[PDB]
């Protein structure tokens, strides 16, 4: 499973976000890995929106236009145990709750982090 | 046994596993659960990327297919609408097993009930209205068919959702919608 728990990250416009999403594989998890994070944008209302993929050992982009050229894996090597992401000149709507699922059949864990992004960096 | 052998689904929450007009552009949740002689099955499709997401003016359908082999094996490829990485199978926990499926017979649709040749005949159809995006106002219809997209010695399951020609611009997303059908075996 995932090794961090549910977390807030709070940080600044124009800052980048790294958000850590790292895994731990079972011999039982034997089906292809699949990673995908998705969001729920505070401003509007819509929900578990994609944001980026690994399937099929393929990066998978481009879903949520508002982040577009914005968001990639940190990690040179995914299946290493590392799905984090990078989310490049933060700004206000980028705001919401984020989700990395990251599965391996049968094996399956998620994490969810609340993203916070602030006008003026500062957090005291 | 870690897995339940009465149910064959796409795991509750899949990602993209369907590359219908483009890559990876939509999430297709199908569960399939065997009762005796039927199958309760749940759909739904979703639309995530690409066209998929705004109606086109001229469309008035979409759809999925889902084709198995003589032993009730999925077949990852054309006109398959799951991708070859997609998971399928057995339930375990809110993901599947890795083993092969040795009862698919079990939860495909029975080929005297509905005959090869028979995809037209309103028997091997199973019909219904539904809403588009669950919005009531929006009314459009669902239709199930059976073995219409077979090879021989081989089975299939066809999902039209139709109607959607007064609904441009918008995304396409089913409710979940349910369905049944009698089994081979």
């Amino acid at each position: 499973g995932i090794t961090t728990p549910e977390e807030m990250i709070e940080k600044a416009k124009g800052e980048t976000a790294y958000l850590p999403c790292k895994f731990t594989l079972s011999p039982e998890d034997q089906g292809p890995l699949d990673i995908e994070w998705l969001i729920s944008p505070a401003d509007n209302q819509k929900v578990d929106q994609v944001i980026i993929l690994y399937s099929g050992d393929k990066i998978y982009d481009d879903y949520y236009p508002d982040l577009k050229g914005r968001v990639h894996f940190t990690s040179n090597d995914l299946k290493s145990g590392d799905a984090s992401i990078n989310v490049t000149n933060l700004q206000l709507s980028d705001i919401g709750t984020y989700q990395c699922k990251v599965k391996k059949a049968p094996g399956v864990a998620n994490k969810k982090i609340h993203l916070v992004v602030l006008v003026k960096p500062s957090g005291a | 046994t870690p897995y339940d052998p009465l149910t064959l689904w796409t795991t509750p929450d899949p990602p993209p596993n369907c590359s219908l007009i483009q890559e990876l552009d939509a999430k297709l949740t199908l569960c399939l659960t065997k009762n005796g002689s039927i199958v309760n099955g749940i759909v739904s499709l979703v639309g995530v990327k690409g066209n998929l997401l705004n109606i086109q003016s001229t469309t008035t359908t979409v759809g999925v297919h889902l084709v198995f082999d003589e032993q009730g094996r999925l077949i990852t490829s054309t006109p398959t609408a799951l991708v070859p990485q997609a998971y399928w199978g057995y339930r375990q926990g809110q993901s599947v097993s890795t083993n092969t499926v040795t009862n698919g017979l079990g939860f495909m649709p029975n080929v005297s009930a509905y005959p090869r040749p028979n995809a037209s005949e309103a028997k091997s159809q199973m019909v219904s209205l539904t809403y588009l995006q669950g919005d009531t106002s929006k009314p459009i219809t669902m239709k199930v068919a059976f073995n219409g997209i077979t090879s021989l010695n081989g089975y299939s399951l066809t999902f039209m959702w139709s109607g959607l020609s007064n609904y441009i611009n918008q995304p396409f997303s089913t409710p979940s919608c349910s369905f049944s059908y009698i089994t081979q075996e």
